[PDB]
């Protein structure tokens, strides 16, 4: 739970992506524009909740050092194999652990922001491990996670 | 770099208390959970004569006070994964130069 | 009768999906976690020349896809606890007479 | 997955508890009462997706056979003693297994709907197997769910 000083300017960066007005104080309203850019909705309650827990002063909003604890307390960071794993598995139809190289384009290119059927053309080469036109998707998280 | 790796979640979660809010709700739920267990034990184990209108109350009440600390539980998973995308997102400025 | 125990939970939560928003969610979300998985792994480890301002955009994606497919999931759980607490509720009537 | 005769009478009571207005049908509106009532607070989609979930011919309100069909594929129960275990453990100050007597008295007197302290005598009588003034609640919680 120790910060070293190089990860002190990177997180200044990052100050900036939640301190939209850049008034040098991030509130709760500017925790909202930000979680709900990126798809999540918490409720009024949940964000005055997440700006209490690292709300030393008292003063209803997180500053730098509240910013740094926040940090401190969860540094540590863990594989997603698993979670990366079940995100294909939403794909495989027949629950057989597969995906063919045509279903996977086919998702690719319709469905999220989506890739470039050149761009799937690469994902695909590299997936299709055993060049039998379907994709092991385990094998292949695990060697993206290696 | 941290590649694919995220912040890695609280294993039980006994945190984001102080909410003064979710915090009541736990004494007052929880309390309650010692009340209906007791009180369907006694009625259930310990008299003669099993009062079933009697049980079924205190069933509704143990049902309702344990569903209570559920929510409170789910609810604080759903706070730590909320602060958890706040870290991730801060930490993809980790990634450099 | 039944005593203390409640409805059993559900092991693993792959229901209240063709709640169209929340399947469409779950395939949205999936699409752009294996989109910026492949990203991030192309761009660190199929390159020559790492360029750090894309994995941070990929790395940003990828986080708010890995983090959207959790909120459906803990949505999921507390959809199904709601209904286990309609079940608990009704079995009351079962203790009799 | 299927149901006994006995239960379906005993289970058209349990409806009336739904149907508040006893018209024969349950609205979401009047599942949002029933939870409610018993201390949970669903959103207006979380009660139509409840409704959807068991509702056959799509008229968005649940009927006695759409009230069984949730039933005969949730039937199955599970022992309680963990969860009451951690119930209370929220009164185990020190973590250390276990909460006094009087603590016991302070926290049934006081929190919840609470019992009188004749009630609470009888409860502690129980609870106390050693005779020490001090409840062993994995022990007392065992006792209870055998
Ligand atoms: O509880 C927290 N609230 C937070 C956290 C981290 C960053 C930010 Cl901006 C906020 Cl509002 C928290 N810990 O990770
Ligand atoms: O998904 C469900 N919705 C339900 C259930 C059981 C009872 C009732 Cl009233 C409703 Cl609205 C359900 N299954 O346990
Ligand atoms: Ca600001
Ligand atoms: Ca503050
Ligand atoms: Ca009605
Ligand atoms: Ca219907």
């Amino acid at each position: 739970d120790q910060l070293t000083e190089e990860q002190i300017a990177e997180f200044k960066e990052a100050f900036s992506l939640f301190d939209k007005d850049g008034d040098g104080t991030i509130t709760t309203k500017e925790l909202g524009t930000v979680m709900r850019s990126l798809g999540q909705n918490p409720t009024e309650a949940e964000l005055q909740d997440m700006i209490n827990e690292v709300d030393a002063d008292g003063n209803g909003t997180i500053d730098f050092p509240e910013f740094l604890t926040m940090m401190a307390r969860k540094m540590k960071d863990t594989d997603s194999e698993e979670e990366i794993r079940e995100a294909f598995r939403v794909f495989d139809k027949d629950g057989n652990g597969y995906i063919s190289a045509a279903e996977l384009r086919h998702v690719m290119t319709n469905l999220g922001e989506k890739l470039t059927d050149e761009e799937v053309d690469e994902m695909i080469r590299e997936a299709d491990i055993d060049g039998d036109g379907q994709v092991n998707y385990e094998e292949f998280v695990q060697m993206m996670t290696a | 770099g941290r590649k694919l790796e995220l912040t890695k979640a609280e294993k039980h979660v006994h945190n984001f208390m102080m909410d003064t809010q979710l915090t009541k709700r736990v004494k007052n739920a929880a309390a309650n959970v010692l009340r209906e267990t007791w009180l369907i034990y006694k009625n259930t184990k310990l008299v003669k004569k099993i009062d079933h209108a009697k049980v079924r109350k205190h069933q509704r009440k143990f049902l309702q006070a344990i569903h209570q600390l559920r929510s409170v539980k789910m609810e604080q998973r759903k706070l730590n994964d909320q602060a958890n995308t706040l870290v991730d997102l801060a930490k993809t400025q980790l990634e450099h130069h």
